[PDB]
RNA sequence: AGGGCUACACACGUGCUACAAUGGCGCAUACAAAGAGAAGCGACCUCGCGAGAGCAAGCGGACCUCAUAAAGUGCGUCGUAGUCCGGAUUGGAGUCUGCAACUCGACUCCAUGAAGUCGGAAUCGCUAGUAAUCGUGGAUCAGAAUGCCACGGUGAAUACGU
């Protein structure tokens, strides 16, 4: 869009728990058009979350979110002199976007026996700040703040 | 002849589908099962398939069209 | 384990660890396990030696292992020997069942060395 | 227009409809299981192949009527895509009109 | 392959020339353009000259050479390598 | 009339299938849309694991056939293995159409079942029911599609900006 600013598509809230953020997490977790299995695995993993870290779904999910909530990020751009990444602020919507993306991509790996097991693994380890999600969060927090050439 | 260098020349059996059994010596060792002989052979005898020399009566039957 | 001159694995469903025998896939696996009368989801370590002998003298009916090997070997050998088109296809190491070769004949030809 | 191929085609359709209903039952001798004998069925096949191979209805190429093109044929119109499209544009193809949905 | 309910296949000219030859043949070459005919157990001992596109390559009919076609033993393309 | 366009030290372009648990298999269970059909579709029925074969009503069709949609849903099974992933290749036994399946058809059964652990440089498509995946049908057509065209089932991501 050279002359447009196309707003974000409006999402429905997850009819099970009211959380639209989780409904978006489902799609971000969804692959191949299989939304039935996506909602199945996400609900199962939230159950496992509540029963593993005690705190219920709509709280452990958030604490797993902020604990990886990305602050800033570098982005490729050039205006003159040389090519270099530039640290830029990621919007709150883009913040929890990157959070959900990192979380689901992590949960897709470390697969041992089940989807909900590995998903709750990553969720809890993110909340406690020892997962790989938080390791990539730390890397993004180091990379961005390693260089702040210009504001 | 010499020893320890020449092959073994045991007396074996030459049994062909002709049904003739000949007692030949050779470097074969085992009972030898043959296909055609001085008897029951095209050149030697008038019968084209002679007798036996191939039980291919086997699949002709499966299709059996005159 | 000793059935079929082979050492079929253990702690695996009987339908499945019966497949480790040349000459038996999953159809003949179920077929022998039924014609001999054995449950499907019993692991190999869940089988007694009487049922093992039952498998010994039941799978016998289907030719298997070394014997089939020899059979297919002599089959392709008579192919080569007869002087047929398929015999030459076998000698060259090319598709024999009528595939394309200008490209995609890899399983037979082998990977791209030259 | 290479009327040699079109003469081949007309001769093939003529001879296919000529010895039609002969090879029809000569093939019916062969699909029934009560071929009385191998000879009933077997002798039929030989007689079938005595009948001109140029009188089979599989030998026809079904070429377009105006131009005799082998490819692009359409059993609805009897014309190649080119001739059918020019006729469709000129209106000589009834009921036909550029589709859009 | 060919359906069993229909039987085997051999062109009439080939079948009849083969009979006229099995009775009276000492390899007076029989040249067959038919490569699709099947090999009958009555052709054992023959070496029919079957076409391959330009040349009548001969094929000696043997016992094991029964359940295949005359074209099976007449290659058609001459490949040697690059 | 025969063979070739199907040749094959090789390189590239499209496309399919996969490398697996969001998955493989078994059982049961539901939801389409569109079209074609008369020298065609062909119900049922009987025989054949199966390809189909015999039987054959009805249908020139909002009436009869294709034709069961599949993904899905619940149960259990497989437990991260070149494997119960794959399914190339090859041997044997068939079915179908056609004068005829050797070159050189399709499919079916049985049998080992290979590469393949997500892919170098680079590079393609897509802004909403669209990508992605699932299946369906038509043309051509005696037989022969993963292509083409058409149809529906689930169904997302991000567009800050130049
Ligand atoms: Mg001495
Ligand atoms: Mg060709
Ligand atoms: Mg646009
Ligand atoms: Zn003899």
């Amino acid at each position: 869009p050279r002359r447009r600013v196309i707003g974000q598509r409006k999402i429905l809230p997850d009819p099970k728990f009211g959380s639209e953020l989780l409904a978006k997490f489902v799609n971000i977790l969804m692959v191949d058009g299989k939304k039935s299995t996506a909602e199945s695995i996400v609900y199962s993993a939230l159950e496992t979350l509540a029963q593993r870290s005690g705190k219920s779904e709509l709280e452990a999910f958030e604490v797993a979110l902020e604990n990886v909530r990305p602050t800033v990020e570098v982005k490729s751009r050039r205006v003159g002199g040389s090519t270099y990444q530039v640290p830029v602020e990621v919007r709150p919507v883009r913040r929890n976007a990157l959070a959900m993306r990192w979380i689901v991509e992590a949960a897709r790996k470390r697969g041992d026996k089940s989807m909900a097991l590995r998903l709750a693994n990553e969720l809890s380890d993110a909340a406690e700040n020892k997962g790989t999600a938080v390791k990539k969060r730390e890397d993004v927090h180091r990379m961005a703040e390693a260089n702040k050439a210009f504001a | 002849m010499k020893k320890d260098i020449h092959p073994k020349y045991e007396e074996i059996t030459a049994s062909c589908s002709c049904g003739n059994v000949m007692k030949i010596r050779s470097t074969v060792g085992h009972d030898l099962n043959l296909d055609v002989c001085s008897k029951c052979h095209p050149f030697f005898t008038g019968k084209q398939r002679d007798v036996a020399t191939g039980g291919r009566v086997d699949r002709f039957n499966k299709r059996f069209n005159i | 384990a000793r059935i079929a001159g082979i050492n079929i694995p253990d702690h695996k469903h009987a339908v499945i660890a019966l497949t480790s025998i040349y000459g038996v896939g999953k159809t003949r696996s179920k077929a022998i396990l039924a014609a001999a009368g054995i449950a499907e989801d019993v692991k190999i370590s869940e089988l007694s030696e009487g049922q093992i002998d039952t498998l010994r003298d039941e799978v016998a009916k289907f030719v298997v292992e070394g014997d089939l090997r020899r059979e297919i070997s002599m089959s392709i050998k008579r192919l080569m020997d007869l002087g047929c088109y398929r015999g030459l296809r076998h000698r060259r190491g090319l598709p024999v069942r009528g595939q394309r070769t200008k490209t995609n004949a890899r399983t037979r030809k082998g990977p791209r060395k030259p | 227009a290479k009327q040699s191929m079109k003469a081949r085609e007309v001769k093939r359709v003529a001879l296919a409809d000529k010895y039609f209903a002969k090879r029809a039952e000569l093939k019916a001798i062969i699909s029934d299981v009560n071929a009385a004998s191998d000879e009933d069925r077997w002798n039929a096949v030989l007689k079938l192949q005595t009948l001109p191979r140029d009188s089979s209805p599989s030998r026809q190429r079904n070429r377009c009527r105006q131009t005799g093109r082998p490819h692009g044929f359409l059993r609805k119109f009897g014309l190649s895509r080119i001739k059918v499209r020019e006729a469709a544009m000129r209106g000589e193809i009834p009921g036909l009109k550029k589709a859009s949905w | 392959p060919r359906s069993l309910k229909k039987g085997p296949f051999i062109d009439l000219h080939l079948l009849k020339k083969v009979e006229k030859a099995v009775e009276s043949g000492d390899k007076k070459p029989l040249r067959t353009w038919s490569r699709r005919s099947t090999i009958f157990p009555n052709m054992i001992g023959l070496t029919i000259a079957v076409h391959n596109g330009r040349q009548h390559v001969p094929v000696f009919v043997t016992d094991e050479m029964v359940g295949h076609k005359l074209g099976e033993f007449a290659p058609t393309r001459t490949y040697r390598g690059h």
